[PDB]
């Protein structure tokens, strides 16, 4: 084995692969990144067992094929500490790796590549390309509702369901469900898989608004994403995400269309004037009127009156200010329509113009 | 306001669920099975949420309030379980509990698990408020006398056949560890489908896994059964319990016995018992201990205890258990010349 | 290196498991009927098969064939488990993983699905050492685990473990293998390796193992080393004599039978061992106290010790209370005066001689 | 100029004196190739635990191959001899007692050895490790990498967990015999071209109970005291132990109930300038030896052979009861020596106690 | 600046030290021959020259004129060591440096070469106070240290140290200085200090020194302060509470002859005069020992007690030896328990009454 590269090309991919890999490793070899040179490409995998980040770089020097695992921290320190623009030549002698840079030489201990946890040959159940913009929109629309810490492990992540030429993402935390759909354009078999919170966070971190077609591969228990010359593999969280079809109300006859900015500023004023925790704000909606009052039995009622465009039946609902504020933040537009059935039902929020994304929340009982 | 037992709780659930439930006691198996039965009945009724929380000052309450004031998106009529702290509710916990009772909703099914409350802790605002619709299931661990009947009933419910010898072996091996007792019964049922469990059958597939407390050891010494005292000492030693608490518990009763024996020469026992305000159930036990041994004993016992304490916290050795078992045998109707024990 | 017997002779199938018949039958029934509990707790002593049985259960539960009580032993999963490099077989120790951060990481990783196994088995060892926070976290995650995960706990002192863990875990406490089973297993191992041996040597090794197959394997490996590729009675007897540390009991026996030359030989052996002399006196005093208590009540001899049970019983029944009292008093006096003796060795010898062939003139309570 | 203990450390299996059983076992294991992955060494201080461990490490990592007779000339042998062998990891249990430190130590076990054929670990005083450290070490001890060997060592093996004991091959080194210590001292002194006397070597061997390191340290101190020579007088003065003949005469005078000889002997001892407690200890030792001779015939070593016959006479003439009486009187006097007005006064009063309560010939009792 | 006699007269050469001839000879021979060990443990009672001998050895090793048996004491390094300034002579207190970090840095800085001298001497005091883990960690350093560091260990009692430490160290047993050596040293110091002194005062101070020369110097300084700058017999006797009279003999006679009232009156008047009770017990023990000696051999009695000869002789003729031994035993028991009694007077009275209980 032998190859030669420039530290400029390796500073970024090494940082990427070594980013998620932090703290002590469960297995010693998991603390080491596996670098393999073959067919003119050097691929470095910073495996974390649960997640694998692979960065590929191009080799033009007369390298030699070969793979080996080496501790990530000290190798990254060696690459970073060399003079800017210095070329690094890596070779394998015996069980050690020799690094040459001009007048400087280093030796590192390397474990065998066989003991490295092999990426199983599982074939992707559903493979498909997709632009970055659609994926970023889906993540933004269905990331505020997933539970950060819940006993139900399957609700920590969010469920991606591919059906026909459509990809849908549904996220929830026991009170609200946000569902966003996008036509892929290519027919695919039906399949549902739950992606964990950390996996989606890493995925959205990888997104950079580039022109590289993001290729998604959904397997039996693994989800892989190819962006240009970078690979991110995560293990799907098991369980069974509850079906969203039953959650969606059938006929929410009552409708309320109002300026999104007006509701945003009203909720912000209520929150800043009702910073006290607990005591979800009670909103009384009536013909061309919306009065938001603090439920705080002790703090003075900071009632705020707004002139909404509603002209239906009047009622008072004890919502949570933070929940509605976050839901409206997730829907950044000028107008918003909320549809409900009765006093006890799941109010569904949507954009007055677009209806691809649905925000079925429910009121907090009072 | 109905006080019930886990054995008959199934009928109470079947006739109709109640707004408030609370399991009070120390027996782990009884509490666990009562909780499982209540949860299963609730699920059959149509309750899908099984939220569980542990009461502690570090833990917050905003999530609890939000969940009690909110339904479930894909379910309804939640159920909430509260794990009381081992020591018991304090003033802040009392305020939290009365607040919960204030906004308690019928759709929420309240369950409470923890150590049995005391008389002072029994009376409270939230307790009185819930008394209108409170069913409390006593969950105490049955005494040694009540253990054989309990295990016999458990075996009969499992369609097994136990003789006196097998019942005694099970009681000896799993005294105070009824969870392990039930697990052993299940294992024996699986091993022998015939259902007839004779003495070899049980004895060849059991292990000594009983759990005790120092009060049990003091009671055993008072009764005078050497085998039980040695067994409980072995169990406490294997559990890692330090001997200081055992020595203090023994010392309290030893001093009480010495005082009673010395002052009983010309004083009625009843007056002394009334003045000392000792447990009514322990009057006969104290009388038996007093009449079982004379003033010739209770003197080398105190000197032996002092020697044990000195050798414990001055020499810092590991032979404290030997001295403890020697004192245990001494307190029984045994010769115990005391030359070995250096009483 | 030719490997080692303990590593080579790990039981790779349920059929070749020595003893533990009840646990084996229960596990086989559970695997055949398809009923698997959330958590399993293998307890007992060292070198009885807790880890071996746990690994057998893991490989039979994730075998390519399915959930079977007789794993093939040749598929990818079985071979990987035998080699101890199966990704889903997550072996952890409570020793260095009691930290809050490590427990939280384990709990977070539990939710993930197995990589290539039907079940993600967690083989935790020495669970009795888990801190209160870690213990509570384990209880909470065991309250309702995902269907794809399994926990195979392997402790050694269940008394430390509160019964709460048992509230959601099924226990299969192992028992001592007994002398006959250990001897038969040693004979089979030696014959399978074409190793010459004598029956008395195997009997001695089995009796010295003290109900632990791993101890027996280590002892027979030592015998092979000292025996030069052949176990013999003289070699194993010499090895035991070198390794024996029961000098206190032998000294007590010699004192009981008033065998002066035996006492001198045992003292010389102890000096060769170089044990602390005051420690030896304390051990002998404790043995005498235990003998006295056993005489007072047969139950006084706890089951914690079994290698010297017969010796203790015979000594207790033979000697009268007065003789054991005199021995105890003489040993106590010797221990008290040991610091001022010309030498620790000389003090021990003097007190032994006084106990075995003398008697102290007791004081007289002169009338007032 | 270099210390005797360091300079004369064993460099081959032959150089080791005593411990025949462990040496034979290790040699047979290395020759047959049936090498275990975890060896525990036990014994007393200075017996040679570390020496044997380093010899085994040399044998395993020798360039010529795995053998029970390492060459001692290849690079690995020289490096291990100098204590500068990279693969031979000499670890101290007390240095890393917490679980975190031992976990850090075990994290690097998987890596292959630098140049040696095995990554030998030598832990000193392993009993100092905490219970958690032992439990963490259990897994690696049971199934270590094929290129990893553990060589535990501790003076107290009873502190180790039963699991650790069962996971490793135990070798309990025995305290070296007095004759073996004397022979080793004579051999090293002859090799160093140093004059010595048999009595001095006997005294040094007696002083060193079973620890040859103590014998070497005492030999070096005697070399310093005697100005490059080991003379009987120099060793006797350094040890502060007067000749056995004087104590024997003292006890003979004591038993004979003639106090004039006792007074003369103590005056001579005072003139000699010898600490009184040493004299009392010697008298107690002589009494104990007489009692042992009464118990059994072969109770005196060859070192005392020069005065054996005389001693035997005291065994025959003196009953056992009065021997015990004298022993107890001397012991109680030694108990009272620190609180006496003077050491000479204390010893004189103890001897007067012995004479006054003499059974055969009590001191006169004037009313 | 004024300094106490202990600091003023600290030995500065191997010839100024009194006693301990064997250890000094061994050290000098080792330095001369070049056979120097890396671990010198000094064991002995207080005030016998532990620190003094250790500092002298350090000076000899670090002298700029090579390794010399008797350091000159005038070099830069020699003077710095004499003044406690030498950086390479690290004086460590075991009790203070018991924490883990202390020992860890102690064994981590050994690799650094000495700043000034040729040896980085480590003088560890009262080594028995170090923790067991400290000894275990330091075993490796004490076994095969680099050839630039010497460990000097000082402990009041060596048995408390781990056996391994004793194995790896050369033990020097500093013999307790006898009365004659202490008297000679005090006489020399007072003569060199231009202070008048009486032989009786020097003998009493040496006797009260209890084998430690630092205690002797402290007592001399106390007498100087109280004795208006004069070591007079009367001043020393008053300071030390020495009877040196017939009161002790009369009290012993009363004790032997029962007559509790006489013993109580004697103790009461002795307390009124304010004497030292330990001195009284020591005097009684000496008298009883002398009585026993004369019973064994009449010629063993001096002439100093001539004025009380016959009466003393009467005891030797009247008290059987066994009773003398009993009284001596009771007095020693009282001596042992006198510090722990509720009061010194109570302890003495209990001892004397216990002795009174004994009788033929
Ligand atoms: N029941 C058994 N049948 C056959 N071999 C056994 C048995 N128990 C132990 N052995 C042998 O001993 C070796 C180690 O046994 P283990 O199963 O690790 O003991 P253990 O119960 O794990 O002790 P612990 O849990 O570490 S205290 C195995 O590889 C076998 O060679
Ligand atoms: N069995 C032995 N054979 C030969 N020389 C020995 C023997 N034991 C001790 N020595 C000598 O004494 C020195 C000290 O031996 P070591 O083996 O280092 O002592 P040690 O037993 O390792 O110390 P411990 O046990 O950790 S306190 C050696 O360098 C030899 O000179
Ligand atoms: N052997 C001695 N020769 C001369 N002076 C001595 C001797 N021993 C003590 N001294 C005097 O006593 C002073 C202090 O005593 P040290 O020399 O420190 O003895 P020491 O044994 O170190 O005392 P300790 O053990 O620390 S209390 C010295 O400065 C001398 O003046
Ligand atoms: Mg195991
Ligand atoms: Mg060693
Ligand atoms: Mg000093
Ligand atoms: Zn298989
Ligand atoms: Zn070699
Ligand atoms: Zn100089």
């Amino acid at each position: 084995m032998k190859f030669t590269v420039e530290r400029e090309h390796l500073l970024k991919p090494l940082q990427q692969v070594s980013g998620p890999l932090g703290g002590r490793p469960t297995l010693p070899i998991l603390g080491n990144l596996l670098l393999q040179v073959a067919d003119g490409t050097l691929s470095l995998t910073g495996t974390d067992l649960e997640m694998e980040m692979v960065a590929r770089v191009a080799l033009v020097q007369p390298h030699e094929p070969g793979a080996t695992t080496v501790p990530a921290r000290k190798f990254f320190d060696i690459c970073r500490g060399l003079p800017e623009g210095a070329e690094i030549a890596v070779q394998l002698e015996g069980e050690r790796m020799l690094v040459r840079s001009g007048r400087s030489r280093f030796s590192l201990s390397t474990l065998p590549a066989a003991d490295f946890p092999n990426l199983d040959d599982w074939q992707s159940e559903v493979e498909f390309t997709l632009p970055q913009a659609t994926m970023k929109r889906l993540i933004e629309a269905t990331q505020f509702s997933m539970a950060h810490q819940d006993v139900r492990y399957y609700l920590n992540g969010m469920l991606f369901e591919t059906e026909g030429e459509e990809l849908r993402t549904v996220a929830t935390d026991g009170h609200r469900l946000a569902v966003c759909s996008m036509p892929i354009g290519q027919s695919l078999p039906s399949h549902s898989v739950i992606v964990p919170r950390k996996g989606v966070i890493e995925l959205m971190r990888m997104l950079d608004g580039g022109d590289n077609p993001l290729r998604v591969q959904i397997g039996s228990n693994n989800i892989r994403a190819h962006v240009g010359d970078f690979i991110f593999t995560s293990k799907l969280v098991d369980g069974r995400f509850p079906d969203y079809r039953r959650v969606l109300p059938k006929n929410p006859d009552k409708h309320l269309e109002a300026g999104c900015d007006l509701l945003k500023q009203a909720f912000a004023r209520a929150a800043i004037l009702s910073n006290e925790k607990f005591r979800g704000v009670r909103l009384y909606v009536s013909e061309n009127q919306l009065k938001i009052t603090a439920n705080n039995p002790e703090q003075e009622e900071a009632e705020e009156i707004l002139d909404v465009t509603y002209s239906g039946a009047e009622m008072e609902i004890g919502f949570n200010v933070s929940y509605v504020l976050d839901v409206l933040n997730a829907l950044k537009c000028e107008n918003v329509r909320m549809m409900l059935t009765d006093s006890v039902s799941s109010v569904q929020i949507e954009d007055a113009a677009s209806q691809s994304a649905a925000y079925v929340v429910m009121p907090m009982r009072l | 306001m109905i006080r019930l037992y886990p054995e008959q709780l199934r009928a109470q659930l079947n006739e109709g669920l109640r707004a408030a439930y609370l399991l009070l006691g120390n027996d782990p198996l009884l509490l666990q099975e009562s909780q499982d039965a209540v949860r299963q009945v609730a699920a059959a009724q149509g309750f899908e949420e099984h939220h569980t929380f542990s009461i502690d000052p570090n833990t917050d309450w905003n999530a609890i309030f939000s969940l009690c004031q909110a339904m479930s998106l894909f379910a309804s009529r939640q159920t909430l379980l509260l794990l009381l702290p081992e020591n018991g509710p304090n003033a802040a916990i009392n305020e939290q509990l009365l607040t919960l009772t204030g906004l308690l909703h019928d759709d929420l099914l309240l369950i409470v698990r923890g150590n049995k409350l005391s008389k002072a802790q029994e009376n409270a605002a939230w307790f009185t408020a819930l008394a209108n619709r409170s069913v409390q299931v006593t969950c105490q661990t049955p005494e040694q006398a009540q253990l054989p009947r309990w295990v016999a009933a458990r075996a009969k419910q499992l369609n097994l056949e136990l003789d006196d010898a097998a019942n005694q072996v099970l009681c000896y091996c799993y005294e105070g560890n009824l969870l392990a007792l039930a697990q052993a019964l299940e294992r024996l049922s699986l091993l022998w489908p015939d259902g007839k469990l004779t003495l070899p059958r049980v004895e060849q597939a059991v292990n000594d896994a009983a759990h005790f407390t120092p009060f049990h050891w003091v009671d055993a010494l008072l009764m005078g059964k050497s085998k039980r005292a040695l067994h409980i000492l072995q169990q406490l030693r294997l559990e890692g319990s330090e001997p200081v608490i055992l020595l203090r518990t023994l010392q309290r009763e030893l001093l009480l016995l010495v005082n009673l024996k010395r002052q009983s020469a010309h004083t009625p026992l009843r007056a002394l018992f009334d003045k000392h305000r000792v447990w009514q159930n322990r009057r006969g036990m104290m009388g038996e201990a007093l009449n079982r041994l004379s003033q010739t004993q209770l003197r080398q016992a105190v000197q032996l205890l002092t020697r044990t304490e000195l050798t414990l916290k001055q020499d810092y050795g590991q032979s404290v258990w030997a001295e403890l078992e020697g004192l245990s045998l001494l307190l029984c109707h045994k010769p115990l010349a005391d030359v070995f024990i250096d009483g | 290196s030719y490997q080692v017997l303990a590593r080579k002779w790990r039981p790779q199938t349920f059929a070749d498991v020595v003893g533990q018949e009840h646990v084996l039958t229960a596990l086989a029934n559970g695997l055949s009927l398809g009923r698997i509990h959330h958590a399993y707790l293998f307890s007992g002593t060292r070198g009885v098969g807790k880890t071996s049985i746990a690994r057998l259960l893991a490989k039979g539960l994730n075998c390519e064939t399915g959930i079977t009580a007789t794993p093939c032993g040749v598929c990818d999963n079985c071979r990987e488990i035998e080699q101890g490099r199966f990704v889903d077989l997550i072996e952890i120790d409570a020793a260095s993983r009691t930290k809050v951060e490590d427990t939280r990481d384990l709990l977070d990783n539990v939710q993930y699905a197995p990589a290539r196994g039907r079940f993600k088995v967690y083989l935790i060892d020495e669970v009795h050492m888990l801190s209160r926070h870690s213990f509570n976290a384990l209880l909470k995650t065991l309250e309702e685990p995902p269907e794809h995960v399994k926990f195979l706990l392997a402790t050694t002192d269940p008394q430390k473990l509160p019964v709460t863990i048992l509230s959601r875990c099924l226990q299969f406490h192992l028992k001592a293998l007994d002398v006959e089973q250990i001897r038969h297993q040693l004979e089979h191992i030696l014959n399978e390796e074409h190793i010459a041996h004598e029956p008395r040597a195997l009997q001695l090794l089995a009796r010295a193992a003290e109900g632990s197959l791993r101890d027996a394997l280590s002892l027979t490996d030592q015998a092979i080393a000292s025996g030069d590729g052949q176990v013999s009675t003289q070699a194993v007897s010499a090895m035991l004599g070198t390794l024996d540390d029961d000098q206190a009991l032998s000294l007590v026996e010699a004192m009981v039978e008033a065998n002066g030359e035996r006492v001198m030989a045992l003292i010389n052996e102890a000096a060769a061992r170089g044990i602390e002399w005051e420690a030896l006196l304390v051990e002998m005093l404790g043995l005498l106290h235990r003998i006295a208590m056993v005489q007072l009540s047969p139950a006084a001899l706890g089951n914690d010790m079994a290698a010297i049970e017969l010796r203790m019983r015979e000594l207790a029944r033979t000697i009268p209370p007065t003789d054991i009292q005199l021995y105890y008093q003489t040993l106590l006096i010797g221990r008290k005066e040991l610091p001022y003796a010309p030498d620790r060795r000389m003090g021990v010898e003097m007190t032994l001689l006084r106990a075995l062939a003398f008697h102290p003139r007791m004081p007289l309570p002169e009338p007032e």
